[PDB]
């Protein structure tokens, strides 16, 4: 807290959807103590062995003969660190990995797979510390979430349908900050996915609701978008002090 | 819009991206205040 | 200062140490007063 | 002719045990390894401790030829196996499991700087004089 | 002629060998009996300008495996054996590499 | 930040500038110097630009488009095809080749845009380099009319012939390593 | 939060 | 089959389902749960088996001189949180009663310990002490091992616990304590930063750790020295790359490190460093560092060069070489590999680090952002308690070793129950 | 211009002047191998470092959903309408807001700068 540098304290863009922008302590700890967003989840950790076995089965020749070769072998498959080889086809590997994430065979919902098309690296991180959030999946310009899923969830009790079934169906997906860097998001389905003057026609995900970017204390603020930003921080601090 | 301009007024209500960018600006102001206090205090003590 | 077509009378630097080594302690007195006055009155605040 | 549409199919045999174990000897392409000059070679376990879990040293054509060092593959093939197909008079392929994988790298038969002299030279990092003349002096 | 001498006769005869990467289920099926002298049949079909390699699993063993070739110009491989009589020998040079994939 | 941009020059203000003044720091964050022009140069923009050029530090790196080192065995050989003409001209009445010529050639090529912006002259640059380094560096300069501004630098003629050194016939820093050191020194320290 | 010349 | 302009209902139905399954504190709980099971077993497994024998000098003869005692910790067990009264009868401890009586809500921890003794007569004897009590672990409330877990709101009311209470905290000495998630930089990731005032123009760091099994981090730097420093040869050579390897007093040239990994030839080192030989700019970048390491052309000489700069000097030359080799195999790039022939993998990853530094220097890649939360991890209750238990279980093994060594030098016997100090962990 | 390695020990050659024949050579310092220099140029340095970034742009970049694309500029080779455009995406690029274009559709990967 003693350090007066105003770099580590500022609200970074990558905090979107994973740390509350409004809720921070004021004083020596501005921007140094943060609070999770409402929908944020933190990875618990998993063994990387099944992912490595799948990669070995698909291709990912390790101990190759200087095959990168100006990255002719597109992408270098990384895991939690540990360059484990490279593949000639990166897009097929990425699509197969996403399908496996849906079928929940080798990839748990938390396993994060990032391909950097330029620089040609795939990172595949499962390291127990990543903070991720659920996002709906957009195929073409259509959300995968449909009336069947919503009707089943509406009957949630005595229908034995829950959020985990929504994840298993492949409707929703957990995305961490690294994957948030490689994903085109839409705030709302109707306003953005629908055909208009085409800003983007390659949306890959959709926010479940924007208001989830706020934390627990900032979520009680009514009409927070109509207030000045410091006032929402003040209300977070004061709502921690209310009597009830 | 991409780089932070907020066209909506407070009465109209900020859109979500405008809300996040406004939060970034307010955070910068708060950090400035908190960092300012100590440096100015040291200067004042030295002068006196 | 000694370059041709450069006014020796009015050319000044913001560095008070350079003003010292070149022009003397009285010149620094005035230059330090000028610099402090500038930083104080940039906000429009007036100090006697 | 028949070569444009030939179909060859051979029987596969995997004996339970072989007196000689099968390994893989891999040379880097840039090394330009050539077996025509390999009149004699000596492969033995290293003595750098100055056995079965130690690297291998190859000395081709005695001291006059190139020396190579081979190291077993660290990554075990827990989910993979390698087999070698060899032609035989009976016409059936025989598959033998790969006991070990070795990557051999060469060492030049050039004069080698002594450790003490090397340390003395590194003391003078700023070698303003030509390094080639220094090597010639050694 | 010494104990450490390597029998390079295979290199002199330029015997060509093929290296194949095969999965664990196939190897374990082979190792189950491993003494019957038979595990399957390797069938290679060549056309005017294309060749295909496949392996058929033995019917007894099961109670199609296409092969994909890989270029071997980037690395030179040879196979050498350590005899139980301490007589090292070279079997041949690898001229082709293949991978076996599940159907 | 939020300082009004009267000119394209940043200035420390506020608490940090008060800290600098009060501490009498030897190193200001933004040391600046306001210069007033005495004569008609104040009124006329071209003379003011001349003063600005005279007051602004310019290294050879700022005006150099690209530098190369070619091993040229003979001056007449002209390994670079382009120099064959002008080298010939300079070697129609060769000067300072009597001792010897360097077998290595530093063929610096200058950007015309930077040269004309700073109003530098090929003779000016050549004079600075040759005089500051001495007779050791011999420089051949192109005509400004030529499409490429080329400066051909060679190491000491007497040092190449080694009659002047006498002493022991031992190469010091070879010649190409010495030429690379010279190139770095010119790039960052010419102060044209 | 206003502009570049104002406040954040 | 679409839901247009009915979206305001749909989004909140899916949000309701999300918060119905999970709730707000699922981080804490989940972390703790994972920790206990996985972490404790792993740690108990990962700790080296206790090796022990009597001193040869103490007793004459070799008939019984090496009575090897080997202790292995087989498996872990946790009972439900329990309070042991003054009479000694165990009782279930409800959280509310722990708060009221200022107790600690904790569960006993039992390890199966197998003691194998070799008396040099080849008659090794294995005796298994099952359910040996080693300590008490505080239990996070409403986690899987809390008594309140899986209880309906009526049952929670019967126990004077709130149905709405989130859990996620420990009751220690009667006070509720919350582990606060601690931000840290991501491990096993190469990050290239630029330090303005440093002697290095660019630095590439990798805070490598082997699955956090041990050694929280083993950071290694690969930094390109700035060309600002002016000298004749310094101007000639330009920027040179150095490596700040762990457990080494000062900088080591990178090519020397590559040759220490057995890659002597310059071509092979550059193959690992420069993946495309055709690009001239990167080759020119790497040339000066090759010039710096031109002296050392052998693996043994490079190992000796590393050992000379080691923090603790080795009197013997081969001692220095062996020390450097073991230090590289363990400390340097532990996540890549720690034993055997992981040298090729370590060389490939170190070449990747140097290559990424070269890309940053050439401007082909942008410098990493420390504040980018992709480069950040959050240590929850799980990793924090796992670090704690690693330290305390190592200390417990040390104390067992001390007591055992005394009793073994006597030669009388050793008892596992007396050696274990539950005070340590608890 | 480029770096070439010895053919015996695969070490780095160094340039050396042949004093007798006045021909540039490359000699390995650790052995006696020597090879005459064909290029006759040794050290080239581009201070402006003007490099066409089309060499540094990967065709695979056409698969990125996060990049913008236009149908206005067609490809030269195949005349495909989709073209994904992006700025330098490089540090120390001097000042360049030029748009580089990469052709979508499989395997074309043609890159033009306008
Ligand atoms: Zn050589
Ligand atoms: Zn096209």
């Amino acid at each position: 807290r003693d350090g007066k540098l105003a770099k580590p304290r500022q609200l970074h863009n990558t905090l979107w959807g994973m740390v509350c922008p409004a809720e921070t302590p004021e004083g020596h700890a501005v921007g140094l103590v943060k609070n999770l967003a409402l929908m944020a989840y933190i990875s618990v950790g998993s063994q990387p062995s099944p992912i490595l076995e799948f990669l070995e089965e698909w291709s990912m020749e390790n101990l190759e003969e200087i095959s990168p070769a100006a990255i002719a072998d597109a992408t270098k498959i990384f895991v939690n660190g540990c360059w484990v080889g490279i593949h000639k086809d990166p897009e097929q590997l990425m699509n197969t990995l996403r399908k496996l994430r849906r079928q929940m065979d080798i990839i748990v919902s938390e396993v994060s797979m990032i391909r950097d098309i330029r620089e040609r690296e795939i990172r595949i991180y499962t390291d127990a510390g990543r903070i991720c959030r659920p996002l709906l999946i957009v195929e073409k310009q259509k959300l995968l979430l449909k009336k069947r899923h919503i009707d089943q969830l509406k009957e949630r009790e005595y229908n034995n349908y829950s959020w985990q079934d929504l994840v298993a169906s492949g409707v929703v997906e957990y995305i961490d900050t690294l994957e948030e860097e490689t994903v085109m998001l839409a705030m709302t389905p109707d306003d953005l996915q629908e055909k208009e003057v085409a800003y983007c026609s390659t949306y890959t995900h959709c926010e479940i609701h924007p208001s989830m970017i706020l934390g627990v204390c900032a979520s009680i603020i009514p009409f927070p978008d109509h207030n000045q930003s410091p006032r929402n921080t003040y209300q977070s601090a004061m709502g921690k002090q209310a009597m009830g | 819009e991409s780089r932070g301009f907020v066209e909506n007024s407070y009465l109209a209500g900020l859109t979500p991206t405008e809300f996040f960018f406004h939060a970034m600006g307010g955070r910068e102001g708060l950090i400035d205040t908190a960092v300012k206090t100590a440096e100015t205090g040291y200067i004042q003590r030295r002068l006196i | 200062l000694s370059e041709k077509d450069v006014d020796p009378v009015r050319t000044t630097s913001n560095d008070i140490v350079e003003i010292f080594t070149v022009l003397g302690i009285e010149a620094v007195r005035k230059a330090l007063e000028r610099e402090l006055y500038h930083v104080i009155s940039f906000d429009g605040s007036y100090v006697n | 002719g028949p070569s444009s549409q030939n179909v060859t199919e051979y029987v596969v045999r995997v004996p339970k045990n072989t007196t000689k174990k099968y390994n893989i000897m891999a040379f880097n392409a840039a090394d330009k390894v050539n077996f025509a000059t390999w009149n004699q070679a000596r492969l033995e376990r290293d003595l750098s401790n100055k056995p079965e879990d130690q690297p291998w040293l190859l000395r081709v054509n005695g001291k006059s030829g190139r020396k190579f060092k081979g190291i077993k593959k660290g990554g075990v093939t827990e989910n993979t196996s390698y087999y070698i197909f060899t032609q035989c008079p009976d016409g059936a392929f025989e598959a033998f499991p790969v006991h070990n994988w070795y990557n051999f790298t060469p060492l030049a038969r050039h004069r080698t700087l002594t450790a003490e002299e090397a340390e003395e030279e590194w003391e003078r990092r700023n070698k303003v004089l030509n390094h080639f003349s220094i090597m010639q002096q050694r | 002629a010494e104990r450490g001498e390597l029998d390079l006769t295979g290199a002199k005869q330029n015997t060509g060998v093929w290296l194949v990467k095969v999965p664990k289920y196939l190897s374990q099926q082979w190792a189950k009996a491993s003494g019957r002298g038979e595990v399957g049949k390797l069938r290679i079909a060549k056309t005017q300008g294309r060749t295909e390699v496949s392996f058929t699993l033995n019917e007894d063993l099961a109670n199609e495996h296409p092969f994909v070739l890989q270029s071997v110009g980037g690395q030179t491989l040879t196979v050498f054996t350590e005899s139980s009589s301490d007589k090292l020998s070279l079997e041949g040079i690898v001229v082709q590499r293949a991978e076996c994939r599940p159907a | 930040f939020h300082y009004a941009g009267v000119s394209a020059k940043n200035v420390t203000l506020g608490v940090p500038r008060l800290k600098e003044l009060i501490n009498i720091s030897k190193k200001p964050k933004t040391p600046s110097l306001t210069v007033f022009l005495l004569g008609q140069s104040a009124r006329d923009a071209e003379r003011a630009k001349d003063i600005l050029c005279r007051l602004e530090h310019t290294t050879l790196r700022k005006v150099t488009a690209n530098t190369a080192i070619y091993y040229d065995p003979n001056p007449q050989s002209t390994v670079v095809a382009e120099d064959q003409e002008w080298v010939n001209v300079y070697y129609e009445m060769p000067d300072f080749d009597v001792a010897r010529i360097s077998p290595w050639l530093l063929r610096v090529e200058l950007d015309r845009k930077h040269m004309t912006d700073r109003k530098l002259t090929m003779e000016q640059i050549a004079e600075k380099i040759n005089a500051g380094f001495g007779d050791d560096l011999n420089c051949i300069f192109n005509d400004d009319n030529a499409e490429k501004l080329v400066l051909r630098i060679r190491i000491m003629n007497s040092d190449e012939n080694k009659m002047q050194e006498e002493e022991e016939v031992v190469d010091k820093m070879d010649d190409d390593v010495f030429l690379r050191c010279i190139e770095s020194n010119m790039l960052t320290d010419m102060t044209l | 939060i206003w502009g570049i010349g104002c406040n954040p | 089959e679409i839901t247009p302009d009915l979206w305001q209902e749909a989004c909140w139905i899916v949000i309701s389902s999300y918060f119905d399954e999970k709730g707000l504190v699922r981080q804490q709980l989940d972390s703790f749960d994972e920790f206990i099971q996985m972490s404790v077993q792993r740690i108990v497994e990962d700790a080296p088996p206790i090796d022990l024998q009597a001193e040869a000098q103490h007793a004459s003869g070799e008939v019984e001189e090496p009575p090897r005692y080997l202790l292995k910790f087989e498996q872990i067990y946790l009972s439900k949180p329990t309070h042991w009264e003054r009479d000694g009868a165990p009782s279930p401890m409800m959280p509310n009663e722990a708060r009221l009586r200022n107790l600690t809500y904790s569960a006993p921890l039992y390890v199966d310990i197998t003691k194998t003794v070799i008396k040099e007569g080849e008659e090794q004897l294995q005796t298994q002490h099952q359910k040996t009590f080693i300590g008490k672990i505080p239990i996070m409330l409403r986690s899987t091992y809390c008594l309140l877990n899986g209880l309906t709101d009526r049952d929670l009311c019967e126990l004077n616990e709130c149905p709405l209470d989130p859990g996620g905290y420990f009751i220690i000495n009667g006070s509720e304590k919350v582990l606060i998630a601690q931000e840290k930089m991501a491990t096993n990731t190469v990050y290239v930063f630029a330090k303005k005032d440093s002697k290095y123009a660019y630095t590439g760091e990798c805070r490598s750790c082997l699955e956090n099994s041990s050694r929280p981090t083993s950071t290694i730097w690969v930094s390109m020295l700035a060309r600002g420093g002016q000298g004749a040869k310094k101007s000639a050579i330009g920027q040179r790359i150095v490596a700040t390897l762990p457990y080494i007093k000062q900088e080591v040239p990178i090519i020397i490190v590559f040759r220490a990994l057995g890659f002597v030839s310059d071509r092979d080192i550059l193959e690992h460093i420069i993946y495309d030989f055709e690009d001239p700019e990167m080759m020119e970048m790497v040339k000066p560092s090759l010039d710096e390491a031109f002296v050392i052309q052998e693996q043994n000489v490079a190992l000796n060069f590393i050992g000379s700069r080691g923090a603790k000097p080795g009197v013997t030359k081969e001692k220095r070489i062996k020390y450097a080799k073991e230090v590289l195999q363990k400390e340097m790039l532990p996540h890549v590999g720690v034993s055997d022939f992981c040298e090729t993998k370590k060389a490939y990853f170190l070449g990747y680090m140097v290559h990424r530094l070269l890309l940053a220097a050439l401007g082909r890649r942008e410098l990493d952002d420390r504040d980018h939360y992709g480069n950040k991890r959050l240590d929850l209750a799980g990793p924090l308690l796992a670090f704690l238990f690693r330290g305390m279980f190592k200390n417990l093994l040390k104390e067992v070793r001390i007591y055992a060594q005394k009793f073994i030098d006597r030669g009388k016997d050793f008892n596992l129950e007396l050696a274990i100090k539950t005070r340590i962990i608890s | 211009v480029g770096i070439r390695f010895c053919q015996e020990c695969n070490n780095m050659l160094y340039p050396k002047e042949d004093k007798e024949n006045r021909i540039l050579l490359y000699a390995c310092r650790n052995c006696d191998y020597q090879q005459e220099a064909d290029n006759s140029c040794i050290y080239v340095n581009k201070i402006t470092h003007e490099v066409d970034e089309l060499t540094q742009i990967i065709a695979d970049v056409s698969q990125d959903p996060t990049l913008p694309r236009t149908e206005d500029h067609p490809c030269q080779k195949c005349g495909h309408k989709e073209a994904v455009f992006f700025q330098s995406h490089s540090a120390r690029a001097e000042d360049a807001m030029r748009l580089y274009y990469v052709c979508t559709a499989p395997h074309c990967g043609h890159r033009w700068t306008e």
